[PDB]
């Protein structure tokens, strides 16, 4: 159970990390994660 | 895929629009064609961003060659059933008409399945910091005074 | 394949440009004769059909989107 | 199944929409039928995402025999139900009609059990990590001094 | 790119709107012409906030040259999709029109990615404080007598 | 800018409410002029309240030139999208005219911007409290006698 | 899991920190932090 189980790590859609995607990477260079908001098709539907 | 030339990509997201097709009697104007194609040179020159957007197999026009629409696109066989939909979709309010429901999901599909496979290319890890040692069981880069990580350089 | 010359005024003397549309082919029996933007109208506008042929012509029923 | 050629995808299509059938007193014109098949091609080439995507027996036309509409698809019998009546959800734009939520609701199932087969097929578990011990109790691989296990490689 | 100059952005921006293009049979007299460029000058000059609001490839006209429609705009290609089109949405007060919901979402779309690469870009994190100590582990720059961090200064 | 003169803001306020321009065959009549103006150096006073409010670069005239509509404004070229959109917003009450919601929503995003540097600016800490001692590790303050802080003064 | 883990750090929009970029990086010189409000298409919507 220790070695096969899977970690924890956050559950993304590809779009709301359409770009910043050197962010999450955990380099620690940058002061705040970035979320991209708007769509081409729908208003605004990516959320924090 | 028959759909080689920007077009045919201009002349199915018309048909789609329902303005040109055999489906109803009415033929493609010519300047419809050059603002049709325009508009899918200035969309498509956006998502690309200079490669930070979407990657996908497309050939700018220098514009050397004077007739836009013919020359050939170096779009794969699976993006062109996205880009002609979204075409479609920006075409619309051109004229008075307004896309229908299905078109713009089909576009939302289009675009989700254009930037899936980067997305999975581009989740990549960082590597060690620089002040992480490496433990006394390699007994390589232990003995060859190699004793902590590089770092990000 | 005779062409039909179209124009409109906004003063009601002079005509602008004319576009050149078919509206006549020699056997084909089934076709549409329309043309797909007119444009914002300022204050007020009228149309002309001007047509050259040496065929017989019929025109019936002239229809425009306002909106 | 009497559904073997594209053409009769794109006829039955057609059929559920209600367009054009054997019954019927007008038909569709085969410029249209060109461009539904069209359609279709781009469609399943979207699915597929070159392997990486919906898997299904399908051949793409090599256009070096020129009728794309007349030669077999490789689908096998389950899958049809599910083709034409995607085909048919898509074509819809095209005219003035829209599909039917018994169409839509077809086509979600189709799609589902289409799908369903591959994902129990490719729900794989990784091997062991690189730094894994195997205990005391193998006997042979402890004894053939391979201790840990080798790894995802 | 065909839409070098502002008067390209102007037209792009009538068309979108359907009040005027190539294939039309009424035109825009030219003072209006000369007021969306003034528009779209102001527009442009409100997002720059004089080097600290958006940052884009723009040339502000020069009056020494009487015709502001004529000159060139450094916009790069991926920007003018948005430009115009947030051009096209600012107009539509002027006329008795109101922009259609696709040409909102496409200008948010489209300021979205103008401002993503310099956020990026902005993003970085400030210097050590000046009451910070370095540690015995530098070995160097505590043996250069300097202890502690510079400060942010 | 072009936009040099107060009767240029006015014209341009009228335009965007639709009531006199090109666009539309209306022209400008000068007592709509004179009323404009008189309501737009009103609401310039109200915002800079003497200085404690929204800091722009404006004259205000003393009145000793009788016509104030030719006289030049001491707008920044960031400031002039704002100023005139919430003059065209005040004045449709004049008539029985309702500004559209897109020319709202362009005032709110010019006052915000107009007022954002000014909140950066004022954005100040209050030093330290007159009854803080300053700690032994200053060494030279702590040898000057000068133990404690001066205070807010 | 210590070393690779990204630390704990705020989600930002792109948009709700156009300015006052400054602000956020940890120099300690402001008493408060700010956050624009208005946009030019949609209404408020960007918040606190």
């Amino acid at each position: 159970i220790v070695a096969r189980t899977p970690k924890k790590k956050p559950f993304f859609w590809p779009e709301q990390i359409a770009g910043f995607e050197h962010m999450y990477d955990g380099n620690d260079d940058y002061p705040y994660y970035l979320l991209n908001r708007t769509d081409e098709n729908s208003g605004d539907l990516p959320t924090q | 895929m028959q759909i080689k030339t920007k077009g045919d990509l201009v002349r199915a997201a018309l048909r789609k629009l329902g303005v040109a097709s055999d489906a109803t009697l009415t033929d493609v104007e010519p300047q419809s064609m050059q603002d049709a194609v325009d508009d899918l040179e200035a969309m498509m020159a956006e998502w690309y961003q200079d490669g930070k957007g979407i990657i996908t197999g497309y050939v700018f026009s220098d514009d050397e060659n004077p007739p836009a629409e013919g020359d050939d696109h170096g779009l794969r066989s699976s993006a062109v059933s996205a880009v002609f939909h979204n075409l479609a979709c920006r075409i619309a309010p051109d004229y008075a008409l307004e896309a229908t429901a299905k078109i713009i999901a089909t576009a939302k599909y289009g675009k989700e399945l254009l930037y899936k496979q980067t997305a999975i290319s581009r989740a990549k890890r960082a590597p060690y910091p620089s002040r992480m040692p490496t433990g006394s069981g390699n007994s390589f880069a232990n003995l060859n005074e190699w004793h902590y990580f590089p770092g990000e350089q | 394949a005779d062409r039909l010359f179209l124009s409109a005024t906004t003063d009601g003397i002079n005509y602008g440009r004319e576009q050149m549309i078919e509206q006549n082919e020699p056997f084909v029996y089934d076709k549409r004769v329309l043309w797909k933007r007119v444009g914002r109208i300022r204050r007020l506008i009228g149309f002309k059909l001007r047509v050259i042929t040496k065929s017989p012509v019929t025109l019936s029923g002239c229809q425009i989107r306002l909106e």
